[PDB]
């Protein structure tokens, strides 16, 4: 009577690494612990008043930021629940870019108010009903809830104001100035035609002084140098060439096979000639700047200098494709003079330092291009790390509004709205739903809450105040972040909006992820094992 | 302390079947010291791609046919491992698996070598157990599963935590495939089932002889 | 903390939260300050560094300093990083950047302490640092006459202030005038590579020498090298990028014959090539070859045969450097050598200069280079020697960029902390701490040079900020005299943009830092 | 290694007097969360499973396991407090260090220790001075109200602190009970004379005032009463037992008739002197020694309670206050034994009273003094300790108001006081003292601000507000009522403490500044260190 044994059955033929959880309390319950400590984690950076975090990944790597989902892919998180959260949170950022932190704190939220349901009484099935009409009627109120809309995407003053929200969260302090430059970006990019690419925004970041420093270039900037003597060029004719700058060899295996004297004599005079010959009748094309994928051979490259050539090599293939898109001139597999429909043009191309890098600018005199680069100045890698984020989040935000004009108030106006109608909503509607209805609407809490929070604020008066002036009508109406003193105030004046398409998505994520979560019954864990990656 | 030029005259030479007596101890005991070096320490610091014929191999892998299955060969000694690799032909490999009992991953690997032996007896898979050998702390704790391999008194295999790229639901199709990748399995050769046996000894033949 | 069986994030994970990281990381940021604290000013200290491997390094630069210590504190890093950006963008005063930004950090520990929203800290650094550096910008002194003379001496006498701290301050004129001629000579980009830098053992200090030219070590001279004469009073350089030997004719050259005549006519040909291009490059007229690709001793043995000059190997920045002094072209093929493409020396001479031999080519007058022969009794003097030269080659090079410059010694920092306290008095309270609170550290500077010079630095303090208040910007330490003086008579120059970007680097570092809640580091792989 | 060659590590400089500021900041942060009304307990596990929850400085210094000879120094520091004062402990601790790591600071901008040290004792002194001028609150123009306020404050930041209304006037009707007069007509109150028994069951409301003592004790024999109406209380010394000769004496027996009455007399000895103690009346005896069980009976059939291997300590406290009189012996001055009547102390009564399973001796009103006893009642033994705590740090600080009849406002009202005093008192001292006698007065500081810290709230504007509130009071002649303002940490504002009842006792504030100052200066004197390795 000193020992408990194994029960007969599954527990006795279960491996010896694996672990069984079933039932209430040993699954659903702790997987719900576990996703709210998932989200409190991630709370203390959400809002202009959030905190940055240093986190280092196992590869002694530095990440220092705000951004909730570059904090969880930091983050080797175990918990298969957690784990499912940030699956979630990350496919909200891979198809709207913002919000990641909001479907995260929204899903730690609805999972411990469907703890506090469980334990009252209310049966998983019901849970899961009663969210699911809940995010059915969020999603029709989502649309009434629209203050206003872009309604011009090609000027820089309303795309700037339109994007200082998205990128206020992220560096607070000095947000202007970097919606301006991000606005300068995407009007150079975006053009006539309806559709944007965010690819076509590139960032180039270059230490030293500052990132009040930094500026928009409409073109590109690689951190290289020249191949050849030139480093100047005033009316660029960039000729891309995707093949190594030399004279091209077989395929399969080539053997100079000499027979007699004068072919051994005459061999390198003749192919010395034939480079020559190449390299003239690329030249008298009027081309003056040559862009290589590949190697340059030292002969090519003194061919090249004698005839006031520049070289540049570019090593990795999507640099090259860039550079054509943004030149406008068509990747030759070959060494043959470029035509006039394939040949590349500029404004002007030139060799620059930087800090203490050299870099190769290809740079247009309009305001116009298929590429816009953004030269990120800073003191240090992490910060220009972190507004690179920030130009990401901004840049993101863009395409949602091309693709959706529609903006909602920002703040936590739309989630006390939001809140407000549905728990109104749940009380007309009858059955055990109702409890579930009720706790979905108060899970929009913790949006204000968080903001609150961060902010410094009693979180209690923010939200009475909000109910209450969303109770007169008001419901534009959000806590103001530059007080002391717990207060609210109207979000459209301020321009504090989020875009519509985002609220949608990053609710839409968070709630399926807490239902799928709550589905969940048993969990059988296997040894870990291994794997190394 | 002076007169340290001693030029000792005898003394060593007096002493010398002494002094050979554990010398040539000494010499047999890190005989196999190197030979175990040569393992420890440095490794131990740190829809045709879904095999079609994967199942079929695994069906006609057990065709066992002759007497019984065999076992591989179990060394309970260093010298017998010392003398075993040093002699026996070099041609062939020579491939040596370490374990210790009750830990996970050696039963597949052990059920993998035993029908690897059918399909190739010109291998000489072995067994031994890593007390016995001589191994540090650390590559008996968590460096166990190793397939070690020679072949002309050299090591030619240079493999431990075979369960890293073989998992410990690895059968005998998995293992073949993995060292033939490396190109260390020998080639299998071309075998029919004999009644049992024909030949007895080789001698002076005296075959038939017709004369007048 | 109730343990769960399946914890969150992986075992072994590490997370502080709250006041006591962010306190952790101020001190932190103030122990990296301590260590490049006494290497600041005339009366700075050197380092020694020790690697694993047994190499001692020793400097008095701090950005070096700081990267030379294997910091791994997340929040320390950053001072590291921004003494690196200010040594990218400026290249002098890497020690104030950590200083500077320490002292900050250290005047904003108490409010933190004391549970004040950082968010607040930051605005106010934001602010101060955003006045300070339109301050430096409105009262940095510059002269609108661009006369040459002027010109050189202003940039003289900044070489000569950066130059005045390390261990070659004694010559520190002589090195600054060598300094300036050596980037004048640079045409339009100054790139550093222009500008050659050789180490040769034994000498002092004064004999070393800058080179209206280029000069490089002898490379590996073959048989028959010594019957070349080694000097030219108007010598024809032909830079070349060829391998002058007996070799095969191509890597995947195979040749197939049948017949004794045609072996012979082989082997005939491979020697009449060789000698063809022998025969182009002396045809050319040239009296000094020098290829990027070896020189065999055949070549060298026909060389000197026509009383000429050759070196193989030589390397590619001597290469370029040659063809900036001279003016010609690195002709990779010998087929056409017009005189267009020979550079042209007055003088070319091999000497022996401390044990070594060196090729001189001097007396060009179209020269676009240099380089500097540094001479010293150790390695490490000479690599103290070049990284002193390096800080005085960048500030004059961003002086020719703009003739903007502050008086030392702190006196701009008095100036700042002024004019920063005179602001933060007529706001209403709580930005008003934190601002006075950054013009206090921003007295960190001077004290620094009062306590490493060995003053008394509270009574050299109060008199600087008397001066200041009742009038006189420039007034700074005066190190020799034990007192205060006008450091823009003193001569104590430095470009106004130095301290504008150690104000940048330091506000921005101590931003981020005050601006970090929570760290958390993940198990090492 | 060196040419100094000592066996031992050594620091010297800076990098010794930063180690000093370290150990003596380390602490002082494990106690800068246990001040002030919204301090919090803290749990010490004492790797065994003990658990010991307390809010008391000196309590948690005193189980912390500390190794840096700097830290040990705060650590007795607060040991030294609660000896000679009983209150304040965490304040002299939080103050020592904070005056330690600003003194520091002097010193690494080249102020010499001599000048800060200097500095230092000027301003403690002028401290004292001005609380003893200005701050005092006297008892006499208050009345009984200040006790109990005083004794409020001191639950304030205990786990009793809640239920203080009601533990006031227990407190304080405990202190008057045990007071009495001595030479010179100087009256004293021996607290720790009031026995403080804890038993865990009821709730804290439930905790009994006993008008009399009462004894961790149970009568000896179950036969016994267990209660008697009017007692006789007789206090002995001694135990009854059966009487042995001493070990100087030996019985040798050559006539073997003489053996039995022998051994009669080691039984009738003792029942002798019982017999004289049980004749003159009495009915409670209580002795420090045993009692055999024999000698039991003789009490049980007598009808007399009889309590043995009573506490020493608590057979004093019986005797004074009940009249009795500690008898070592029964022998008189003829040579003789006996016991008289005058030897007997008296009771109202003697209860076997019963308190959650246990049982305990009820002492009721004594006569010819008036003693008082505690019984506090908790959740749990946990809880029941730290209320002794607590109650101990009351009835000290209710001892020094009735004491010393000066009480000064609390809540950080002496402390910003000061600071506005001496900064500006500073400008008149040489030129290195005015540096070191202002860092004295910010230094006094950390007091509010931590309050404030620990609620929660904006410490940088309440203690700018609080500045504010005492800047004026020390300009303005006619503005002398805003002294007594302080911080109200329930709603975070200025509140004037004098009118909310937030007093302490005037001692506790000026033993602080002088045990912190002399604590700081003595860290401060340092300058180098030699640790020798030990031989093990
Ligand atoms: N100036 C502001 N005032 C108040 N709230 C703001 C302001 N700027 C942004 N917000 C709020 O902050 C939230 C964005 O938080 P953020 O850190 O971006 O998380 P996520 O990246 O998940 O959106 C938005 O919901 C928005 O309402
Ligand atoms: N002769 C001088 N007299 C007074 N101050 C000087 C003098 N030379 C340099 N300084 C001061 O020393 C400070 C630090 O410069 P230095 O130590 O040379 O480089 P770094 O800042 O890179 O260490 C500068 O701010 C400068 O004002
Ligand atoms: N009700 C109250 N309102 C404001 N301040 C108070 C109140 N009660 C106590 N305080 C203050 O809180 C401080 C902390 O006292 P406490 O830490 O409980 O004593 P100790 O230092 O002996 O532990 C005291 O200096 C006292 O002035
Ligand atoms: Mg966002
Ligand atoms: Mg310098
Ligand atoms: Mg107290």
């Amino acid at each position: 009577a000193l020992h408990v044994p194994k029960a007969p059955g599954f527990a006795q033929m279960l491996k010896e690494g694996a672990k069984h959880f079933s039932g209430l309390e040993e699954a659903v319950y702790r997987n719900i612990q576990a996703c709210k400590e998932l989200a409190q984690t991630t709370r203390t950076a959400y809002g202009p008043n959030g905190m940055n975090k240093m986190v280092i990944n196992h590869l002694e790597k530095l990440f220092v930021t705000n951004d909730a989902a570059t904090i969880l892919r930091e983050l080797e998180v175990q918990h298969p629940a957690a784990k499912m959260i940030v699956m979630a949170s990350h496919m909200q950022e891979q198809e709207v870019g913002d919000g990641t932190n909001f479907v995260l704190v929204f899903a730690g939220a609805l999972l411990e108010l469907a703890e506090e349901l469980l334990r009252i009484g209310l049966s998983v099935s019901e849970v899961i009903e009663g969210y699911e009409i809940a995010c059915r009627k969020a999603h029709e109120i989502l649309p009434n809830l629209v203050c206003c809309s872009a309604k011009n995407l090609r000027d820089i003053d309303e795309v700037s104001s339109l994007l200082r929200t998205s990128i206020m969260s992220k560096q607070y302090g000095n947000e202007v100035f970097l919606a301006k430059l991000i606005a300068q970006a995407c009007v150079s990019i975006f053009p006539d035609s309806g559709h944007f690419n965010v690819d076509n925004i590139r960032v180039c970041k270059i230490l030293g002084s500052g990132i009040s420093s930094s500026s928009v270039l409409h073109g590109m900037v690689f951190k290289k140098e020249t191949e050849g003597d030139v480093t100047s060029v005033k009316d660029a004719k960039i000729a891309v060439y995707s093949c190594p700058f030399d004279g091209m060899i077989t395929e399969t295996k080539g053997t100079v096979l000499i027979k007699t004297a004068e072919e051994l004599m005459n061999f390198s005079k003749g192919e010395e000639n034939l480079m020559d010959a190449q390299v003239k009748a690329i030249a008298d094309t009027g081309a003056n700047v040559v862009v290589t994928g590949g190697k340059v051979a030292d002969m090519a490259l003194h061919y090249a200098n004698k005839y006031n050539i520049m070289l540049v090599r570019l090593n990795s293939k999507w640099d090259l494709r860039r550079l054509c898109k943004t030149v406008g001139a068509t990747a030759l597999p070959r060494l043959t003079p470029p035509v006039l429909e394939e040949m590349g043009h500029c404004d002007s191309v030139y060799l620059s330092e930087v800090g203490d890098t050299q870099v190769v600018v290809f740079k247009h005199e309009k305001e116009d291009g298929a590429i816009s680069t953004i030269v990120l100045r800073g003191s240090t890698d992490n910060l220009m790390d972190d507004i690179e984020r920030a130009v990401d989040d901004g840049v993101n935000t863009f395409k949602v509004l091309t693709r959706d004009k529609r903006l909602v108030p920002g703040g936590g106006a739309t989630e006390i709205e939001l809140a407000k109608q549905i728990t109104s909503y749940g009380e007309t509607c009858p059955g055990l739903e109702q409890y579930a209805i009720k706790k979905f609407a108060e899970a929009f809490e913790a949006i204000p809450r968080a903001l609150a929070e961060n902010s410094g604020v009693k979180a209690n008066e923010v939200i009475s105040k909000l109910y209450a002036v969303h109770q007169e009508g008001n419901k534009n109406v959000g806590l103001d972040i530059e007080a002391e003193v717990p207060a609210v105030k109207d979000m459209l004046e301020a321009g504090i909006l989020d875009t519509y398409l985002g609220k949608y998505w990053a609710i839409k994520l968070a709630t399926n992820a807490a239902v799928t979560v709550l589905r969940v019954d048993q969990i059988i864990m296997a040894k870990p094992a291994g794997g190394p990656k | 302390l002076a007169g340290e030029g001693i030029s000792v005259n005898t003394g060593p030479k007096g002493v010398i079947n002494d002094w050979r007596r554990f010398k040539q101890l000494e010499t047999e005991q890190r005989e196999e010291q190197c030979r175990e070096m040569e393992r420890l320490i440095k490794k131990l610091s740190m829809f045709l791609q879904q095999y079609r014929k994967q199942r079929m191999e695994e069906m006609r892998q057990q065709l066992h046919k002759g007497p019984q299955f065999k076992q591989v060969f179990e060394i309970s000694s260093g010298e017998g491992f010392l003398d075993m690799i040093d002699k026996e032909q070099k041609s062939i490999v020579i491939m040596v698996h370490i374990y210790e009992d009750g830990i996970p991953g050696t039963e597949a690997m052990n059920g993998c070598m035993i029908c690897l032996a059918a399909e190739y007896p010109a291998v000489k898979f072995c067994k031994v157990k890593s007390s016995v050998i001589g191994a540090s702390s650390q590559f008996t704790r968590n460096a166990l599963p190793a397939l070690l391999i020679y072949k002309g008194g050299e090591l030619i295999g240079n493999f431990v935590r075979v369960t890293d790229q073989l998992g410990d639901d690895f059968f005998a199709v998995d293992l073949e495939a993995f060292l033939q990748e490396f190109g260390l399995l020998p080639e299998k050769e071309v075998l029919v089932l004999t009644s049992v046996r024909n030949s007895a000894t080789c001698h002076s033949e005296d075959s038939d002889l017709e004369i007048d | 903390m109730m343990p769960t069986p399946v914890i969150l994030l992986k075992e072994g994970t590490d997370s502080s939260q709250g006041i006591p990281q962010l306190v952790s990381n101020i001190s932190a940021c103030q122990v990296i300050a301590e260590a490049v604290r006494t290497t600041l000013g005339p009366r700075g200290m050197d380092k020694l560094i020790v690697d694993g491997r047994g190499k001692a390094t020793i400097s008095n630069d701090g950005a070096t300093i700081l990267k030379l210590l294997d910091v791994v504190h997340p929040a320390a890093k950053t001072l590291v990083d921004i003494a690196k950006s200010q040594d990218a963008e400026v290249g002098d005063g890497t020690t104030s950047v950590t200083l500077l930004a320490a002292e900050f950090l250290k005047q904003v520990k108490p409010y933190v302490e004391e549970g004040l929203h950082p968010q607040i800290i930051i605005r106010a650094f934001r602010t101060a640092t955003q006045l300070a550096v339109n301050k430096i910008k409105e009262i940095a002194v510059t002269v609108k006459k661009a006369d040459k003379v002027e010109q050189r001496k202003l940039l003289e006498k900044c070489a000569m202030t950066a130059l005045s701290s390390k261990l070659i301050s004694q010559q520190k004129a002589f090195f600054a005038k060598m300094v300036v001629d050596a980037v004048m000579m640079l045409d339009d980009l100054l790139q550093l590579k222009m500008i050659g830098i050789k180490k040769v053992q034994g000498g002092a200090l004064e004999d070393s020498q800058l080179v209206a030219g280029v000069a490089f070590k002898k490379t590996f001279s073959y048989a028959g090298f010594e019957m070349q004469p080694k000097k030219y009073h108007n010598p024809k350089i032909a830079l070349l990028n060829v391998e002058l030997e007996l070799k095969a004719e191509k890597d995947n050259a195979e040749i197939r014959v049948h017949t004794v005549e045609d072996y012979q006519a082989i082997v005939d040909a491979e020697w009449n090539i060789l000698y063809d291009k022998l025969e182009k490059i002396h045809h050319s007229g040239a009296k000094v070859v020098l290829s990027k690709l070896p020189i065999g001793d055949v070549a060298t043995q026909y060389f000197a045969d026509r009383d000429m000059f050759c070196a193989g190997r030589v390397p590619e920045e001597d290469l370029k450097r040659t063809m900036m002094a001279c003016g010609g072209s690195i002709q990779t093929s010998v087929n056409a050598l017009s005189a267009d493409v020979l550079g042209r020396c007055q003088v070319f001479e091999e000497t022996q200069i401390g044990g070594e031999r060196y090729n001189f080519f001097t007396g060009c007058p179209k020269a676009k280079t240099c380089t500097f022969i540094l001479r010293g009794g150790a390695e490490q003097f000479m690599e103290e020697t070049e990284r002193s030269l390096h800080d005085a080659i960048m500030i004059v090079r961003r002086a020719i960029k703009n003739d903007s410059v502050v008086a030392g010694g702190g006196a701009i920092e008095m100036e700042l902390s002024k004019y920063l306290r005179d602001y933060s008095r007529t706001i209403p309270g709580k930005q008003q701490l934190l601002i006075g609170a950054y013009a206090k550290a921003l007295e960190i500077i001077p004290r620094q040079l009062c306590d490493n010079a060995g003053f008394d630095a509270t009574n050299i303090l109060n008199k600087l900020r008397a001066r200041h208040a009742q009038g006189g910007t420039w007034y700074g330490v005066d190190i020799n005299n034990e007192d205060i003086a006008d450091n823009f008579e003193a001569f104590v120059w430095e470009p106004a943009m130095v301290r504008i970007n150690a104000l940048t680097a330091a506000s921005e570092a101590a931003c981020l830092i005050v601006s970090v809640d929570e760290t958390i580091k993940n198990p090492r792989s | 290694e060196g040419p100094l060659s000592v066996f031992g590590d050594r620091s010297t400089g800076e990098t010794i007097r930063s180690q000093n500021v370290m150990a003596a900041a380390s602490i002082a942060n494990i106690v800068k969360s246990s001040l002030g009304p919204v301090g919090l307990d803290k749990m010490l596990v004492d790797d065994i499973g003990d658990v010991t929850i307390t809010n008391d400085g000196a309590t948690i210094l005193k189980l912390l396991e500390v190794e840096h000879p700097a830290a040990k120094v705060l650590c007795e520091l607060a040991d030294l407090q609660d000896k000679e004062v009983g209150d304040g402990t965490t304040s002299v601790v939080i103050i020592a260090a904070e005056l330690l790591k600003n003194a520091d600071e002097l010193v690494k901008q080249k102020i010499h220790p001599t000048s800060v040290i200097s500095g230092y004792r000027l301003a403690c002194k002028e401290a004292v001075r001005y609380i003893n001028e200005n701050l005092i609150v006297n008892t006499d123009e208050l009345g009984r109200d200040c006790l109990i306020n005083a004794a409020k404050t001191s639950m304030s930041s205990k786990i009793i602190g809640i239920n203080g209304d009601f533990f006031a006037n227990m407190v304080v009707d405990a202190v008057l009970a045990i007071k009495y007069t001595d030479i010179r007509g100087q009256p004293r109150y021996p607290v720790n004379s009031v026995n403080i028994l804890k038993a865990h069951g009821r709730s804290q409301m439930e905790s009994m005032l006993i008008s009399g003592y009462a004894l961790n004790c149970v009568v000896g024999s179950q036969g016994m009463p267990k209660r008697i109406v009017n007692a006789k209380i007789a206090c002995l010394d001694f135990s009854l037992q059966k009487t042995k000769m001493k070990l100087g004496v030996q019985v040798v027996i050559t006539d073997p008739e003489k053996l039995d009455q022998i051994r009669q007399r080691e039984s009738d000895i003792t029942k002798e002197r019982i017999q004289k103690i049980l004749a003159t009346g009495a009915n409670v005896i209580l002795t420090t020694g045993g009692i055999d069980d024999m000698c039991l009976k003789y009490f049980v059939e007598a009808g007399a309670m009889a309590v043995r291997r009573v506490l020493k300590r608590d057979l004093k406290r019986i005797a004074k206050a009940s009249g009795a009189t500690i008898l070592s012996t029964l022998a008189n001055l003829e040579g003789e034994e006996t016991f008289e009547a005058a030897m007997l102390g008296q009771a109202e009564e003697v209860v076997q009273e019963r308190i959650c399973d246990d049982e305990l001796i009820l002492i009721k009103n004594t006569k010819a003094r008036t003693s008082a006893s505690i019984i506090l009642r908790g959740a749990n033994d946990f809880m029941c300790d730290e209320m002794e705590r607590s109650l101990h740090d009351a009835l000290c600080v209710v001892k020094r108001v009735l004491e010393s009849k000066s009480v000064v406002p609390g809540g950080g009202a002496v402390e910003a006081a000061l600071s506005i005093y001496l900064e500006n008192y500073a400008t008149s001292m040489g030129s290195r003292e005015q540096l070191a006698i202002a860092e004295f007065a910010r230094s006094l500081l950390v007091i509010p601000n931590t309050l404030a810290v620990n609620a929660a709230q904006d410490s940088t504007d309440l203690v700018a507000k609080l500045r504010a509130f005492h800047n004026e009071a020390q300009v303005n002649p006619e503005r002398k009522n805003l002294k007594w303002i302080g911080l109200d940490l329930s709603n975070g504002k200025p509140r004037d403490n004098k009118q909310a009842g937030v007093f302490e006792p005037t001692i506790v504030k000026v033993k602080s500044l002088k045990f912190a100052t002399e604590a700081a200066i003595t860290i401060l004197r340092i300058d180098d260190l030699i640790k020798l390795h030990p031989e093990s």
